[PDB]
């Protein structure tokens, strides 16, 4: 399993962000709104292939969460589909980026603003988001935003769709990596 | 089933559970779309947009 693949739990379906580790212990990052209230994660809609258990969640304010792998046999590729990931970086306006998600696949665009505040309504407000002109649709949440081999962010939210165009917001990955003391590989 | 949430679903469409319980009417206006979280709500199985 890799960045952008589907992940299922009691909270519904989201996308895996990045496969990360701490020494020899593996986890995956995804959106905090997806981990909020979830316990077990499965790799299939039948919910028969276990992935792991939620270990942290930060939403709203931020939008990041981490799941500890409990399944020793599933491949845990440090990639986004075919694209290998080697390090993490901060976004800059003008950066060419690609996002992968379990609903829409792979779409490209650029970072158009930094530090955006986004009101999802209902008292859910997030800060410090990366704003882009990449489209995304429901199911894409938690998917990776990357630039070449650098991990940049986790899909948080957006408006519009991959047929007409949209605006998508991302939680900078560096902030979650630092918060949990893990790294991409 | 479908993958949507009350935020991202469309104004004018009703979303229901697999058992037929009305869950919500969508909140997004195709013309003036709002920012929404992008997860699939586990409770919505289908929708109907009355005409
Ligand atoms: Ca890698």
């Amino acid at each position: 399993i890799s960045g952008g693949d589907a992940i299922y739990s009691s909270t519904g379906r989201c996308s895996l962000g990045f496969n990360v580790r701490s020494g020899s212990t593996y986890y995956f990052l995804t959106a905090g709104h997806c981990t909020d209230g979830a316990t077990t994660w499965w790799a299939n809609s039948a919910r028969t292939t276990v992935l792991g258990t939620t270990s942290g969640s930060s939403f709203p304010n931020n939008d990041y969460g981490i799941v500890r792998y409990t399944n020793t046999t599933i491949p845990k590729d440090g990639t986004v589909g075919g694209q290998d990931i080697t390090s993490a970086a901060n976004a800059t306006v003008g950066m060419a980026v690609t996002r992968r998600g379990s609903t829409t696949g792979t779409h490209s665009g650029s970072v158009t603003a930094l530090n955006a505040t986004v009101n999802y309504g209902g008292g859910d407000v997030v800060y410090g988001m990366i704003r882009t002109n990449v489209c995304a649709e429901p199911g894409d949440s938690g998917g990776p935003l990357y630039s070449g081999t650098r991990a940049i962010g986790l899909t948080s939210g957006g408006s519009g769709n991959c047929s007409s165009g949209g605006t998508t917001f991302f939680q900078p990955v560096t902030e979650a990596l630092v918060a949990y003391g893990v790294s991409v590989y | 089933p479908i993958c949507t949430n009350c935020c991202a679903g469309y104004k004018g469409c009703n979303y229901y559970s697999a058992n037929g319980a009305f869950i919500c009417e969508g909140q997004s206006d195709p013309k003036k779309p709002k920012a929404c979280p992008l997860n699939c709500d586990p409770h919505i199985a289908y929708s109907k947009c009355p005409r």
